[PDB]
């Protein structure tokens, strides 16, 4: 199962 | 004994064909097990492998959301990478993200990862402790800034020595039929004549699994590295993968040669000869 | 912008019997960027509905795709990998032998 954190450059 | 489960993601984006297509694939080992393609008609997340098939719907709505999200952050980045390069809008370039965990046979963490890659080179990785970042350039170090201020770090740590580990050993259970069987290489040596003079000799490893192998030829018991021909492990179709090695023997010569092979489903490793 | 060709292999799941139902597998990888175009040929001749793989990469970032179509080889047909892709000045043709 994926992670759910979004993380932008 | 060892298991990994890995997450890729790649989006290109293609000035003035739409928006940029991103595609991403999950592994557990050399298994692919699901898939998503923001091109498909109705993009989903869709199992791969049938041990991943019985997961219930909150499952799939769940991943499926984070594909979506997952676009459409990878969009923003490509915009934010043309500035951070001064680059300008009119080319196609890639964004790369891999994460995921390895764990030993008693399902332990043994190392977690996550890392980018802008335009094919390296950008920035989450390092071996997880908690401080190798950033490859003056760009991805704004990147790290903001990472190391929104303490991102944390959050993966949090993932892969959790979750991710969880969800490997959920996986390696439901799929122990394959996910836990290897599948040794059906092994064979082949000669070619090229002259008079000499001829080939190819060992060949087929229908082995995992994809992990060692094929290498010795001459009089020596390693005759440089002198092989040693072709990329390369998919069958089957789930299983095939390899081999060829040196070029002189006349007469072909008893010197020895091919050896390794592969986790094999008790003891192999010796082979060409066999006239 | 870097660029890397493909490597490209041309073979079949099973070693080939003449008459027997058989895939025809080409595998292009440690490419880059990912924008690639790969037919297999019979006889010279473009083969219809091809499949392939979804794009994944392998740890030095560079991509790899299987393309695959069933096949059942003879004595006569030939078979072959077309590849184009940006490091080519022209298309790469690969000839399918079973030896290999
Ligand atoms: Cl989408």
């Amino acid at each position: 199962g994926r992670l759910n954190a979004p993380i932008k450059v | 004994g060892s298991h990994s489960m890995r997450y890729f993601h790649t989006s290109v984006s293609r000035p003035g064909r739409g928006e940029p297509r991103f595609i991403t694939v999950g592994y557990v080992d050399d298994t692919l097990f699901v898939r998503f393609d923001s091109d498909a008609a109705s993009p989903r997340e869709e199992p791969r492998a049938p041990w991943i098939e019985q997961e219930g719907p909150e499952y799939w709505d769940r991943e499926t959301q984070i594909c979506k999200a997952k676009a459409q952050t990878d969009r923003e980045d490509l915009r934010t990478l043309l500035r951070y390069y001064n680059q300008s809008e009119a080319g196609s370039h890639t964004l790369q993200n891999m994460y995921g965990c390895d764990v030993g046979p008693d399902g332990r963490l043994l190392r977690g990862y996550h890392q980018h890659a802008y335009d094919g080179k390296d950008y920035i990785a989450l390092n071996e402790d997880l908690s401080s970042w190798t950033a490859a350039d003056t760009a991805a170090q704004i990147t790290q800034r903001k990472w190391e201020a929104a303490r991102v770090a944390e959050q993966l740590r949090a993932y892969l020595e959790g979750e991710c580990v969880e969800w490997l050993r959920r996986y390696l259970e439901n799929g122990k039929e394959t996910l836990q069987r290897a599948d040794p290489p059906k092994t064979h040596v082949t000669h070619h004549p090229i002259s008079d003079h000499e001829a080939t000799l190819r060992c060949w490893a087929l229908g082995f699994y995992p994809a992990e192998i060692t094929l290498t030829w010795q001459r009089d018991g020596e390693d005759q590295t440089q002198d092989t021909e040693l072709v990329e492990t390369r998919p069958a179709g089957d789930r299983t993968f095939q390899k081999w090695a060829a040196v070029v023997v002189p006349s007469g010569e072909e008893q010197r040669y020895t091919c050896h092979v390794q592969h986790e489903g094999l008790p003891k490793p192999l010796t082979l000869r060409w066999e006239p | 912008m870097i660029q890397r060709t493909p490597k490209i292999q041309v073979y079949s799941r099973h070693p080939a019997e003449n008459g027997k139902s058989n895939f025809l597998n080409c595998y292009v990888s440690g490419f880059h960027p990912s924008d690639i175009e790969v037919d297999l040929l019979k006889n010279g001749e473009r083969i219809e509905k091809v499949e392939h793989s979804d794009l994944s990469f392998s740890k030095d970032w560079s991509f790899y795709l299987l393309y695959y179509t069933e096949f059942t080889p003879t004595e006569k047909d030939e078979y072959a990998c077309r590849v184009n892709h940006v490091t080519l000045s022209q298309p790469k043709i690969v000839k399918w032998d079973r030896d290999m």
